[PDB]
C-alpha cells in the first residue's frame, strides 16, 4: 500500500504526468520513495527534464541531495542530461554543487564529459571545484583534454 | 594501470545496464532506468595484471549523444548483448555490428556476443545459432545472466583478453 503508491509516484514522475503526480501526492505518496537502484522521484524528474514535476516535488518536500546506489544526486543526473533550467532550479534550492558519487565525480565532471558547456559554466558560477579530482585522479580539465573539446577547455581555463 | 574502453551495445531491455551494474557493484538491479546512459570505471585483475575498464553502458540510442559518438569512434571493445528470449535483439545485433564496422572503418574490431537471461526457461534464441554466428565472425560467445551472475565476470574478462590479443 505504501510501496504501491510510492511506485506509482515514481512512474508518474518518470513519465511526466503533472496531473497524476499531483493526484498521487494529494493521495499520500512518499516524495522520498526510491526504486531498486535508489532513484527518487526527484532523480527521475531531473533526469527526464520535467521542470514542473521538479518544482512540485521540491515544494512538497522532496529531498534534493538524495543519492542512488551509485551516489548520483538529482543534480548529477540533471547535469549529465543537460537541463539548464533544472540545474539552475536545483542550485537555487541549495543542491550540493560538489556532490560526490561512488567514483567521486562532481556534477561538473558529468556535465563536461557529456559536453554540455552551459551546464559547466552555470556550475562553475555557482561554486564548483574546477580542480576537483575523482577517485581515479581526473579533473574537468583532464576530461576536456581526453575528449578534445576545445570550447570546454577554454571555458575551464578562463 | 592500462585503461581499456568497452562499449556495451545492444537493444533496449536485453540487460546491458544490469550486466554492467552486476560487474561494477556485484548485485542485480531490476527495472533499471532504460534511458540513463552512464560510463563506469572498474579496477580489475585479469591473468594477474591490473587494469582499469571504462565501460559505456549504452542507453537512449534513439537520441544523439556526443559521449556515445566519442566512445564508438575510439572503442577498444564491444559487448553486443542480446536477450535469448527476444528474437528482435538477435536480429538487430547484425545492424549494430554493421554500424560499428562502418564508424570504426576497420575490418577487425574486438566484439563479444553475449546471450543474457540464461536463467529464464524460454530459449527463443537457440544457442546453436549464436555459436554459429560467433564462429562465422570469429569472436567469443558467452552466455550470461545478470539475475544469477552466471558468467558476467567471465564475459567481461573474455572481452578484455580479446582486447589484449
Ligand atoms: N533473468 C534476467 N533478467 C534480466 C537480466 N538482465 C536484465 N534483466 C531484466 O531486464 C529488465 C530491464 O533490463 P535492462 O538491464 O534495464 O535492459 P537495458 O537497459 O536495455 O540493458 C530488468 O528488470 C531485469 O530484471 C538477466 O541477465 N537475467
Ligand atoms: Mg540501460
Amino acid at each position: 500500500r505504501k510501496e504501491e503508491l510510492d511506485k506509482k509516484l515514481l512512474e508518474a514522475a518518470r513519465a511526466g504526468q503533472d496531473d497524476e503526480v499531483a493526484a498521487l501526492l494529494a493521495k499520500g505518496a512518499d516524495v522520498n520513495a526510491h526504486d531498486t537502484f535508489g532513484f527518487t522521484p526527484l532523480h527521475l524528474a531531473a533526469l527526464y527534464g520535467h521542470l514542473e514535476i521538479v518544482e512540485v516535488l521540491l515544494k512538497r518536500g522532496a529531498d534534493i541531495n538524495a543519492d542512488d546506489s551509485y551516489g548520483r544526486t538529482p543534480l548529477h543526473l540533471a547535469a549529465m542530461r543537460g537541463h539548464l533550467e533544472i540545474v539552475e532550479l536545483l542550485l537555487r534550492w541549495g543542491a550540493d554543487v560538489n556532490a560526490a558519487d561512488e567514483e567521486g565525480r562532481t556534477p561538473l565532471h558529468l556535465a563536461a564529459k557529456r559536453g554540455h558547456l552551459e551546464i559547466v559554466e552555470v556550475l562553475l558560477k555557482n561554486g564548483a571545484d574546477v580542480n576537483a579530482q575523482d577517485k581515479f585522479g581526473k579533473t574537468a580539465f583532464d576530461i576536456s583534454i581526453d575528449n578534445g573539446n576545445e570550447d570546454l577547455a577554454e571555458i575551464l581555463q578562463k | 594501470m592500462t585503461e581499456y574502453k568497452l562499449v556495451v551495445v545492444g537493444a533496449c531491455g536485453v540487460g546491458k545496464s544490469a550486466l554492467t551494474i552486476q560487474l561494477i557493484q556485484n548485485h542485480f538491479v531490476d527495472e533499471y532506468d532504460p534511458t540513463i546512459e552512464d560510463s563506469y570505471r572498474k579496477q580489475v585483475v585479469i591473468d594477474g595484471e591490473t587494469c582499469l575498464l571504462d565501460i559505456l553502458d549504452t542507453a537512449g540510442q534513439e537520441e544523439y549523444s556526443a559521449m556515445r559518438d566519442q566512445y564508438m569512434r575510439t572503442g577498444e571493445g564491444f559487448l553486443c548483448v542480446f536477450a535469448i528470449n527476444n528474437t528482435k535483439s538477435f536480429e538487430d545485433i547484425h545492424h549494430y555490428r554493421e554500424q560499428i564496422k562502418r564508424v570504426k572503418d576497420s575490418e577487425d574490431v574486438p566484439m563479444v556476443l553475449v546471450g543474457n537471461k540464461c536463467d529464464l526457461p524460454s530459449r527463443t534464441v537457440d544457442t546453436k545459432q549464436a555459436q554459429d554466428l560467433a564462429r562465422s565472425y570469429g569472436i567469443p560467445f558467452i552466455e550470461t545472466s545478470a539475475k544469477t551472475r552466471q558468467g558476467v565476470d567471465d564475459a567481461f574478462y573474455t572481452l578484455v583478453r580479446e582486447i589484449r590479443k
